[PDB]
């Protein structure tokens, strides 16, 4: 567009939800869940399965 | 805990074990679909939002026993994973 | 009660020996659990 | 929540069940003996459902 | 005693800490003065 013409985006949204997020939440949903399966059972193999 | 405490069982502990536990599984996961069951259908104007729930739940438990219980792992995985090598 | 019997069946069956089946099988079943994740 | 919930009470009830024919056995120590085999499991189902 | 158990505790500050790290402010000082308000008009 033209000089003197910016954009900015009203005003929807900051960070979405299966979008963005979704990922880093179920990525230590992981990082946890293999932790706690060994905090009770020792091995390297019992928490893969 | 057999494996262990108990006998070796290389594959006849994995076996020994759901050979005296599968009735919970089935107890369990059969119970829940049908405790789902009212959302799913059933009510179809109070919430909509009882379907969006219990669609992907009977679509998760269905496929959550006949399955983790069979076929594909739960079983399978122990074998290749504690044993194989170390 | 059949009821009984019968849960008795398919446990030590049928499943069990299915069971047995399986595990000696597992390149297939692999093969299959790979294709589910696809 | 309904659903994992009746889950955690059906395991240790019917696992009195099976060592009450398993190995014949009503008392207070079948109860306390099936929960050998099932407070390991518990604790950590607790630790990762989290 | 034994490891594993432990060693999980131990992971457990190898995150929270450092997710802190992600998620407080770096700034200088702290506050310290008393804090004050100041009113301010203008006769031109």
């Amino acid at each position: 567009l033209p000089t003197g013409v910016g954009y900015d985006w009203t005003g929807s949204y900051q960070e979405r939800l299966s979008g963005n997020q979704a990922p880093s939440l179920y990525a230590i949903s992981l990082i946890v869940v293999f932790l706690c399966l060994a905090a009770l059972y020792e091995s390297w193999s019992i928490p893969f399965s | 805990d057999l494996m262990d405490k108990e006998g070796k069982g290389l594959i006849e502990a994995t076996l020994d074990a759901v050979r005296m536990r599968l009735r919970p599984i089935l107890m369990t996961s059969l119970a829940f679909i049908l405790g789902v069951m009212p959302l799913v259908i059933s009510t179809g104007a109070g919430s909509g939002a009882q379907n969006a729930v219990g669609t992907g739940v009977m679509g998760g438990m269905v496929t959550a026993t006949v399955l983790a219980i069979f076929f594909v792992p739960v079983f399978f995985v122990v074998v290749r994973r504690r044993f194989s090598r170390k | 009660f059949g009821w009984f019997n019968r849960m008795f069946e398919k446990s030590t069956h049928h499943y069990t020996d299915s069971v047995g089946g399986i595990l000696r099988s597992t390149g297939r079943y692999l093969v299959l659990y790979l294709i589910i994740v696809v | 929540a309904i659903g994992l919930l009746v889950d955690d009470a059906i395991v240790v009830v019917e696992n009195v069940e099976r060592v009450m024919a398993e190995e014949g056995l009503p008392p207070k120590e079948a109860t306390r003996k099936s929960m050998g085999q099932i407070q390991g499991a518990l604790v950590g189902i607790a630790m990762v459902l989290s | 005693d034994r490891p594993i158990f432990a060693w999980v505790i131990a992971i457990i500050i190898m995150l929270a800490g450092g997710l802190a790290i992600l998620k407080l402010p770096v700034a200088q000082y702290p506050t310290i003065a008393p804090p004050a308000v100041t009113i301010s008009a203008s006769y031109p």
